[PDB]
């Protein structure tokens, strides 16, 4: 699920 | 997640030929790759002619076109009130997604014979000339026809604004939800309209479906049906809506371009053979139900922009034959001072008297009679000093009444104030006042009546008639103010 | 304040998308597995 | 006169002659015979000599069809093939012959059950996963079909795979995925 | 040849469809075999629609149309004064030729 890892990693990057 | 698709043999001008889709339905919503939706109109043996609800620059040849499996529908519900959507429901006011839960088709069938009842309850607009002489009812289709820049949009705006008194009020059966479909108008004018409706707290209960000039022809073709479906949602669930198509001529023009690009045989003025079918299946959905179905209503006020009073064109003739009357505006009246420039002689309401309260009926009968007697002789003005004195009084009272019919913008009067002013104008009280002062009077007097006689207006509104008690009270107040007025 | 809440939210929502683009055959094998479970 | 229609339809004059021959052959059971002879006469009418003579707009229709009869009759043509040839010639429909043949081939591409499907991915694939994918997208089919795999490779899709099988079409590429992301997060 | 010359596929009402003439330009003056000239107005994918500068009686299906490379051109100059010429610069006043040293498109 590259979509989900993308979402979580970009959330951790933006935070 | 597998969907039946088809390639694009050709694209352009809003028309895409699609190879494949061997199970597409007629008038079915297809969905391209770029996110654009479309409607499959032509089903031919070798391809499918699809109209695109967007711009044709996002589609190239060989582009995949998925199905959706549903007839074109738009979301309906109370969650639309106050928004500005496009022809497909997608909000363009930039205020988050529409929180609607149900959808309704755009090509639904109008109610039959049985679910209808006669038009009886009034649809107050606030324009004296309309609410008195050309009355409208709930469930009626009153065309508003005229040239360009005569005040049709303005009459629709006043009709929308006026329902504030009933909307903010307590009654549930007299609340009217407005819908304003805009077709082929500049986005700037739609923005002016939305700010004018939010400055008057009218957007609290109004939907706006905007298919502007820069929008593709299929969007302008669809916009009225989306609006009518949104209004039908209220109509079938016991509420009372009111829809204004501004205007239908430009929707006809969009349909004409679409049909010509779909290779369909043109008819008169190049319109397709079934533009009457288009407008009539749109307008017949404006009905007035019965108590066995919900008692709802849906009043339509289609607008038509002629060219030099040419009501004998194709589209004006169709829309006149379908509707339940008309309100003919004029540029001559619009220059000669009358604003709103309603032409009383040409305008007509087929329902008419059935769509008035008893008070407005009592006063409007004699008003219309005297106005007819004035128009049948108005040509003899500029030589009135050399004419019979009775007909001279006829002419004078006629001029008095016409100046009583002028009205400012965005100021829709309440019904009781309407009947009060028309009463003060019809009983000869202004025969002694010269015309250039009437408006002054009409202002000051009205203020007086709403300042120190609120109970009288409350009673007239609670009964809807000028009882002999209230008649005598009106005699009193008008006499006293005339005596006090300069 | 809320406008800045929007301006930075709208910028941060595109940056993260134009950022992941530079980011393994595990996805293709998963697709055949997803296709295996197509039935 | 009743005609039997092929399970797939082609249109235009190409499709009309194609279905005419399909009905004419299925009424005497010579489908494969006329199909192979059609492909061969298509190869014949594309060699530069006759392929250049056939489209000269002045050579008389009678003389052209007679010369064409002379040329085809030497390959031991069954009556149906030369019948179609003369029907095309006396109707001036010769420049379309190959097209018709092409169309007819596709008709057989449905009589044998050949389902053409495409699986487009970023990079070329090795045939172990390709064979298990043949097995996978072969599971969809009903009783009695054969399948034609035509896979292409496009890095513009940045990964995933797109399965366009006949009319069915699944889009598992990362591109439509990230477009879904953009449109969903923006809304 | 079929690059600088074509063959009349059809003729009638002063419109000759010419097959071939692949290298002909638009609005170029071609010459039929019968001396009659025409102007290639339609450049269609299959043929060329030529408008005949004369009577279509002298043109039969199958005639040869030769390119000339000369787009329409009329003589000019002070010598043209006093002379009745036709639509192509040929004198029709029966007073001999015209001493036109310069031409112009
Ligand atoms: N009742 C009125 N009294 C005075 N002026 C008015 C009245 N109604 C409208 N006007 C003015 O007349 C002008 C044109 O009015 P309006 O736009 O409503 O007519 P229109 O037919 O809709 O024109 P268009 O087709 O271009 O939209 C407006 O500037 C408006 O301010
Ligand atoms: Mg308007």
């Amino acid at each position: 699920q590259k979509l989900f890892v993308d979402k979580i990693r970009e959330y951790k990057s933006k935070r | 997640d597998l969907e039946e698709t088809g390639r694009v043999l050709s694209i352009g001008d809003g028309i895409a030929r699609v190879h494949g889709l061997r199970n597409v339905q007629a008038e079915e919503m297809v969905e391209f790759s770029s996110g654009l939706k479309g409607m499959s109109l032509n089903l031919e043996p070798d391809n499918v002619g699809v109209v695109v609800f967007g711009n044709d620059k996002l589609i190239k040849e060989g582009d995949i076109v998925k199905r959706t499996g549903a007839i074109v529908d738009v979301p309906v519900g109370e969650e639309l009130l106050g928004r500005v959507v496009d022809a497909l429901g997608n909000a363009i006011d930039g205020k988050g997604p529409i929180g609607s839960k149900t959808r309704r088709r755009v090509g639904l069938k109008a109610p039959g014979i049985i679910p209808r009842i006669s038009v009886r309850e009034p649809m107050q607009t606030g324009i004296k000339a309309v609410d008195s002489l050309v009355p409208i009812g709930r469930g009626q289709r009153e065309l508003i026809i005229g040239d360009r820049q005569t005040g049709k949009t303005s009459i629709a705006i006043d009709t929308i604004i006026n329902q504030k008194r009933f909307n903010d009020g307590s009654d549930e059966k007299k609340k009217l939800y407005c819908i304003y479909v805009a077709i082929g108008q500049k986005r700037s004018t739609v923005a002016q309209l939305v700010k004018r409706l939010t400055d008057a707290d009218a957007m609290k209960y109004t939907i706006v479906v905007s298919a502007t000039a820069s929008d593709a022809a299929p969007l302008q073709y669809l916009a009225p049906y989306s609006g009518c479906s949104m209004g039908e949602y209220f109509r079938d669930n016991g509420k009372h809506a009111l829809i204004i198509y501004d205007d239908l001529s430009k929707q006809a023009v969009a349909y004409r371009q679409m049909s010509l690009l779909l290779r369909r045989p043109p008819g008169r003025e190049a319109y397709p053979g079934d533009v009457f079918y288009l407008h009539s299946r749109l307008l017949e959905r404006a009905a007035k139900m019965n108590d066995a179905f919900g008692g709802g209503s849906l009043t339509a006020l289609p607008v038509i922009e002629t060219q030099a009073g040419d009501v004998s064109a194709y589209i004006p003739t169709n829309v006149i034959s379908i509707t339940d009357g008309q309100i003919f505006l004029e540029t001559e009246l619009f220059y000669k001072g009358i604003r709103p420039a309603i032409n009383v002689g040409l305008s007509v309401s087929r329902v008419g008297s059935a769509a008035q309260t008893r008070a407005m009926k009592q006063v409007a009968g004699t008003m219309k009679l005297e106005l007819a007697q004035y128009r049948e002789v108005a040509a003899f003005a500029q030589f009135g000093s050399d004419l019979d004195a009775a007909t001279q009084q006829l002419l004078s009272r006629g001029v008095r009444l016409t100046e009583l019919l002028k009205q400012g913008q965005y100021s829709p009067m309440a019904i009781e104030e309407q009947v009060a002013v028309i009463y003060a104008g019809v009983r000869g009280y202004l025969d002694k006042l010269e015309p250039s002062k009437i408006t002054k009077f009409e202002n000051a007097f009205l203020s007086h009546v709403v300042s120190q006689h609120q109970a009288l207006l409350g009673t007239i509104r609670a009964d809807g008639k000028i009882s002999e008690q209230s008649d005598a009270k009106l005699k009193e107040i008008v006499t006293n103010f005339l005596a006090g007025f300069e | 304040q809320n406008m800045m809440r929007r301006k930075e939210q709208e910028h941060m929502i595109n940056w993260v998308e134009k950022h992941v683009v530079q980011s393994t055959i595990a996805k293709c094998i998963a697709d055949l597995k997803l296709l295996a479970k197509k039935a | 006169a009743k005609l039997v229609r092929p399970p797939v339809q082609v249109y235009g004059i190409e499709g009309r002659y194609a279905t005419a021959l399909y009905s004419a052959a299925s009424k005497q059971n010579k489908l494969e015979q006329v199909e192979k002879e059609l492909l061969r006469v298509a190869q014949i009418l594309k060699e530069p000599k006759v392929a250049a003579s056939v489209l000269n707009p002045y050579v008389k229709r009678s003389i052209k069809v007679k010369s064409l009869n002379d040329i085809t009759a030497k390959e031991r043509f069954s009556p149906l093939t030369t019948n179609l040839i003369n029907l095309l010639a006396e109707n001036g429909r010769l420049s379309n012959t190959q097209g018709v043949v092409s169309a007819f081939s596709t008709m057989m591409s449905v009589h044998r059950g050949e389902v053409p499907c495409t699986v487009t991915s970023a990079s070329p694939l090795e045939e172990a996963t390709l064979s298990e994918l043949k097995t996978v997208l072969k599971s969809f089919l009903s009783q009695g079909q054969v399948l034609k795999l035509e896979a292409k490779t496009d890095p513009s899709i940045l990964g995933g795979m797109i399965v366009r099988i006949g009319e069915k079409y699944v889009d598992m590429s990362v591109k439509t995925k990230i477009q879904k992301l953009g449109r969903a997060m923006r809304e």
